[PDB]
């Protein structure tokens, strides 16, 4: 998938 | 003495203008404090002033500098405070954990009070505790100081944000107030970055993608903490993955550059990479085949079937029906099988979970497949108004 | 002298047991203040069920007749008239209302003065005078006190929303009412716990809880001897039974002609749900009425032509019904029917657009079955039920 | 459409 981050 | 002063007086034996530029970097008024840190065993008034100074300075060596100065804190002060947050904001888990178990046994209330809920937010992100677990720890705190009510909401939204659960963030990030925070001017310029890089987020899961972009243009001119613009250069790349190949890979090769010596980072930019270059059906060098994680056993599927293998497709497939997918991994499993099986229903499943995670930016992939298949045009509008309840 | 004592005097002399049945009958076991009200000029009992209850025992061929002459010459300032207010609006007897509630605005009780003025609110909305944003601000303003006009400022716009087919908003404003708080006046309590039946049952219509709504129409009736609610009870169980039992349906409605035998406006509700429960099961339907422009009745026509393959009379119809207002729920019938029509698979998702809209989960089944029969795919199905409207 | 009332 595709990589998400804060 | 500490290391960083120890290396601080070394250079100002042979380089006595240093002291007027440290000045200025710790953004002092005059140069009083900076004389005062390097001779009696003292604080600055705000954490940034050595901050600025050890990055100014000694940027090769600011893990080493920093986590000998702040093990060696009073943790009884607004310095230590801070320097519990500059590690969490810097992911130094090591330097954090110590912070952490030291202010909790303290004497002091408000060093107690933030140990205790900076140890809710690391046993959450490790799946110590669970969100509910949590909820009730904080809950029992009885919090007092704005930093950590602005925190207490802040570790929630990041547990929504990894687990795919989007739908709560858009209202709990409104009920921070970091105006409020008027005594850790430190702690309320890191917390201001924490909430753009997260708004920047929040934004493109609304697919609202230019005000997503302006956001982590924002985190980028009010920081100098490598994670936050490993992340905004993250979030950037990702609102242009449907429209602009150049640009999305531009800003995903400037995190790799910044990310060179730190494995989780150039890691990270890696799929975004892999993710990149699936979606636009090229080429793919950034396929990680020695891996069991959900996320890159779905691009080597995707992979697969942009190139016509379809038997190698569901050999991997096959293996992520075991894993245990959250809400918005699942939607991207079932549009993977209904690219391979050209199945409508499972791009149906794919919304309805996507609309769980409340993602309305990858709901774009098995919309467009449904499009090609040539779906009614108003059953697609029908099915973007409504919302999962 | 009132006819109702005009009458009620006479026929005592003919017949003399009445007394101990009245009081039966009255709410009291005991007879001292029949006497009272038989005899004094002017003196009302302490509930309004007592004469109710035996106007309807004794005269219930001329209810309109007695009840109008009784409540007009009332001290407007008295509880008898403020529970007359309510028996007059419950029975939908206008000329009754009207009268009093401009009488109960000029008064100088105040709690006369509150009722009056919350019940024209209710009127100038249901008649499309002002509209619900007009209403609920005037509402406000009266800083109303009673705990009986703070369940009625709330039952007036449950009806608003339920005539423009905006279902959304019931389901959590009839949890605010608390009729419990009601304690001075036991009729007006009564009469609203009536009326909360029927509206929760046209609430569980709404939600495709069927077996409960049937429940709450049951227990309206157990409740009530106002034929107005007995019309809604039988209409509301017989809208619940539409897609599953026909002659069960059927008898609800058909009832409900039989006590409406005396009521235009009641008969007409009654045809036009039988004229939709046969268009429903597609049969033959003599229901239909031709003579009419109404939304509700022009639907009827076109989909009884639709069903029987006049699909040129049905166009027709249609042309007439493109011209005309809908509001959301019946934006979503002209698409089903439309649908049927044309056999367009996007009017079927418009009209799903629309019911998700209004929050009406009982006739989206019908777009659904459309979309069935046409080979949609079952997740897609299941998806559309599954999301909501924001 | 069916009627409704309450």
């Amino acid at each position: 998938g595709m990589p998400r981050g804060a | 003495m500490e290391l960083i002063r120890i290396a601080m007086k070394k250079d100002l034996e042979n380089d006595n203008s240093l002291m007027n530029k440290w000045a200025t970097v710790a953004g002092l008024k005059n140069p009083n404090p900076l004389y005062d840190f390097l001779n009696h065993d003292k604080t600055f008034n705000e954490f940034s002033s050595i901050v600025n100074i050890v990055k100014s300075q000694y940027p090769d060596r600011e893990y080493e500098l920093m986590k000998d100065y702040c093990l060696n804190l009073d943790v009884k002060t607004k310095a230590a405070r801070s320097a519990l947050e500059y590690a969490d904001a810097n992911m130094f888990f090591e330097i954090e954990d110590v912070l952490i178990d030291s202010m909790i046994s303290c004497s002091n209330m408000k060093s107690k009070e933030y140990g205790k809920v900076y140890k809710i937010h690391r046993e959450l992100s490790n799946s110590v505790i669970t969100e509910f677990e949590a909820v009730k720890r904080l809950g029992k705190l009885n919090i007092k100081t704005p930093e950590m009510n602005s925190f207490s909401r802040l570790l929630l939204l990041y547990h929504y944000l990894s687990t795919g659960n989007f739908s709560p963030m858009a209202q709990l990030i409104k009920q921070i107030d970091l105006s409020e925070i008027s005594e850790n001017m430190y702690i309320r310029n890191t917390y201001q970055t924490r909430v753009h890089v997260l708004m920047s987020n929040i934004k493109l899961n609304e697919n609202s993608l230019e005000e997503c972009r302006e956001y982590s243009k924002k985190a980028l001119e009010s920081t100098n903490i490598l994670r936050f613009q490993v992340f905004s250069y993250l979030t950037i790349g990702n609102s242009l993955l449907f429209s602009n190949y150049e640009l999305a890979q531009e800003n995903f090769l400037k995190g790799l550059s910044i990310s060179v010596q730190n494995e989780n980072y150039n890691m990270i930019f890696q799929q975004a990479l892999c993710f990149l270059n699936n979606v636009w059906r090229k080429e793919n060098k950034w396929i990680n085949f020695e891996s069991d994680s959900i996320m890159d056993l779905q691009e080597q599927a995707h992979c697969f079937i942009n190139f016509n293998e379809n038997s190698k497709a569901k050999e991997v497939l096959d293996k992520l029906d075991l894993l245990v997918h959250n809400d918005n991994e699942l939607a991207m499993h079932y549009y993977l099988k209904g690219r391979l099986e050209q199945n409508k229903a499972c791009f149906y499943s794919s919304i309805e979970y996507f609309k769980k995670s409340n993602d309305k930016f990858l709901i774009r992939l098995p919309l467009l497949e449904l499009q090609k298949m040539g779906e009614n045009q108003k059953l697609l509008e029908l099915l973007l108004l409504l919302e999962h309840h």
